[PDB]
């Protein structure tokens, strides 16, 4: 969107001792996770390998600003997650608890131990808290 | 116990044909999902149930609700609901404009005809009176009075077709005046004909039970992710088929934004009253008003059938989103709740608010990474370290799920503490926009809510005495170790 637009270019500015915003790919990546994202030094090579054959190895917003042009089409579901996210706080509390996951789970057919479920609260729990908030719930299904 | 209506009661303030509402028991209990209707124009329900055609998602036009017009759409929308009102009465016609030429042939508009019958259901309900004669170039006509002072009305003897006019002295809120001219209604194209259109079940939302999901996702699909090893990659997979499968709704040709088993459940209602006879066609034309998210409506009044086949009715929002909080979306149904609902709404720029639980909370968790930016980004719409978004970005780092409870909290807590330092810093040095430095002092406090959260989980500013804000690397890690015990 127009406010989306405006945030990869708020960012970008955050970090380039050039000015121009005219950054490196040895801090691409830097600035595509700081603003939520997880590549690989792989994903990095065949992308910039295509539209920026100029051999300096600089970037800007107007070549940044159209990469993500692409990615930041199936990943948007950012929405049916949170909607999601929702469904499991059966309380209200703001945080998804084993006694919830739980019955999200034996509802729609796989019962679990109060072992295995302890579990996936764990493995997803971030913060230790015993709990998974939105923020987490996020990672959890993004990165 | 919160005070609403039940039954009969309940039915009769719906406005749904009784026939169907009764139809629809069947359908709530043996998909063991709440349906949730909209109001509906009750000078309409005589009119679907006579067999009217109820209007598409293409025609916009009001209903009327009062006059020889009621419940069916004048094309004059100064005839409908909204009479009296300019912006709402102009944004309307505009519409019914647009119905009539993008839709050639699809829609159309034609004279309104009064059959000797319905006269009657309205001499009932008190909307118009039969009158004195009146001949007018050899023409009988007979005057239908009502009690509005702006028109003035009238039904032929031969056709049926009935005429308005202003009375001498008023004008119409467009500012015009006018004198013997036929009533327009919106019609539909039927077999080359043209057929009148009433109004709609408007479904205000679908809440089905969370098994009942189940059976949608493929007994296949289910296994290939309820039988991995690892419980990560699991819970992803397990969560996105309940959204996939459950919770996403797409954009279709005619029936709005709606989801898969919504156009089933949708379906099966318009058959389901097919079968009571209701022969003008379908009778539910599009997705349920959560899915309208550029103009939407909030009615004070609800109705709801649910899953057990009985008969609800919310006296007002308040209530309507209390009933759905105790027995909807805290009972294990399926339910969201419109994205639009704590926002501005695009379309009619409404303010509908709504109690979202992850807000609630916001006080209490620290910003990711995003949110800070994102943050940045609306912030700069009224107007260097990138440290506090990388320490952000640290804290929620999904390569933590190796350690300890124990282990987590300490390093979180102390993340915390390393994002809330470079951000002290940043305020002790330039005021930079009066309201930056308000964010700051807020996201300082969401900081302080959460880590201190996390030590009286386990055990604030007390401790922020004794750190190394000075050098840099683990040195000041080791010192705080320490500290926490
Ligand atoms: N266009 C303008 C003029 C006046 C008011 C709004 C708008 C109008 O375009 O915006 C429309 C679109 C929206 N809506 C309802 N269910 C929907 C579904 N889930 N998906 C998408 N939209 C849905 O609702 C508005 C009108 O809905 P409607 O169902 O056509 O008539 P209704 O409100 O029942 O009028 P009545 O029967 O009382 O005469
Ligand atoms: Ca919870
Ligand atoms: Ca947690
Ligand atoms: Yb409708």
């Amino acid at each position: 969107t127009e406010e989306q637009i405006a945030e990869f270019k708020e960012a970008f500015s955050l970090f380039d001792k050039d000015g121009d915003g005219t950054i490196t790919t040895k801090e691409l990546g830097t600035v595509m996770r700081s603003l939520g994202q997880n590549p690989t030094e792989a994903e990095l090579q065949d992308m910039i390998n295509e539209v920026d054959a100029d051999g300096n190895g600089t970037i800007d917003f107007p070549e940044f600003l159209t990469m993500m042009a692409r990615k930041m089409k199936d990943t948007d579901s950012e929405e049916e997650i949170r909607e999601a996210f929702r469904v499991f706080d059966k309380d209200g509390n703001g945080y998804i608890s084993a006694a919830e996951l739980r019955h999200v789970m034996t509802n729609l057919g796989e019962k679990l131990t109060d072992e295995e479920v302890d579990e996936m609260i764990r493995e997803a729990d971030i913060d230790g808290d015993g709990q998974v908030n939105y923020e987490e719930f996020v990672q959890m299904m993004t990165a | 116990r919160i005070d609403v209506l039940k039954g009969e009661k309940a039915l009769k303030a719906s406005g749904l044909v009784p026939e169907h509402a009764d139809a629809f028991k069947k359908i709530a209990r043996e998909l063991n999902t709440y349906i949730l209707f909209r109001p509906v124009n009750k000078l309409a329900t005589n009119l679907i149930k006579s067999g009217v055609a109820t209007k598409g998602l293409n025609v916009h036009g009001k209903s009327s609700d009062w006059g020889p017009v009621a419940g069916y759409i004048p094309f004059d929308q100064d005839l409908s609901k909204k009479h009296g009102q300019q912006l709402a009465v102009e944004k309307g016609n505009l519409e019914n404009k647009k119905s009539i030429t993008e839709h050639e042939g699809e829609i159309g508009k034609i004279p309104l005809k009064l059959d000797h019958l319905r006269i009657e259901e309205l001499k009932e309900n008190g909307i118009i009176l039969k009158g004195k004669k009146e001949i007018d170039n050899g023409k009988k006509y007979y005057l239908l009075e009502s009690n509005n002072q702006v028109y003035e009305f009238r039904i032929s003897d031969e056709n049926n077709e009935v005429q308005y006019k202003t009375k001498e002295g008023k004008i119409t809120v467009l500012g015009e005046k006018f004198n013997w001219r036929n009533i327009e209604v919106m019609a539909k194209n039927v077999e080359g004909v043209l057929k009148p259109l009433t109004a709609d079940y408007d479904l205000f939302a679908l809440a089905p039970s969370l098994t009942e999901i189940k059976k949608q996702i493929p007994q296949k699909e289910w296994d290939k992710v309820v039988n991995t090893p690892n419980s990560l990659e699991k819970q992803k997979g397990v969560t996105n088929l309940l959204i996939k499968y459950g919770i996403e709704r797409k954009p279709d040709s005619t029936k709005g934004t709606l989801s898969n088993w919504q156009k089933q459940m949708l379906d099966r209602l318009n058959e389901a009253v097919k079968y009571t006879g209701y022969t003008g066609g379908d009778v539910v034309n599009h997705g349920t008003e959560q899915d309208n998210e550029e103009f939407p409506e909030k009615d004070n009044e609800i109705f709801i059938i649910n899953p057990e086949g009985e008969f609800i009715l919310t006296k007002n929002w308040e209530m309507t989103g209390r009933f759905i909080e105790k027995n909807i979306t805290g009972k294990d149904y399926l339910y969201y709740f419109n994205r639009s609902y704590n926002k501005i709404a695009p379309g009619n720029k409404a303010y509908i608010e709504w109690t979202d639980p992850i807000t609630k909370a916001k006080i209490n968790t620290i910003p990711t990474s995003a949110e800070f930016i994102k943050n940045l980004s609306s912030i700069r719409r009224s107007s260097s370290v990138k440290k506090i978004a990388g320490y952000l970005s640290d804290y929620y780092n999904s390569a933590n799920h190796i350690f300890s409870q124990e282990k987590k909290r300490k390093i979180s807590i102390f993340r915390g503490i390393q994002a809330y330092n470079e951000i002290e810093n940043v305020l002790k040095s330039k005021q930079i926009a009066p309201e930056y430095k308000n964010y700051f002092q807020y996201l300082k406090e969401r900081i302080t809510n959460q880590v201190q959260l996390l030590l009286t989980h386990q055990k604030f500013k007390l401790l922020y005495k004794q750190l190394n804000f000075t050098e840099n690397e683990t040195d000041n890690f080791e010192v705080f170790q320490k500290i926490i015990d």
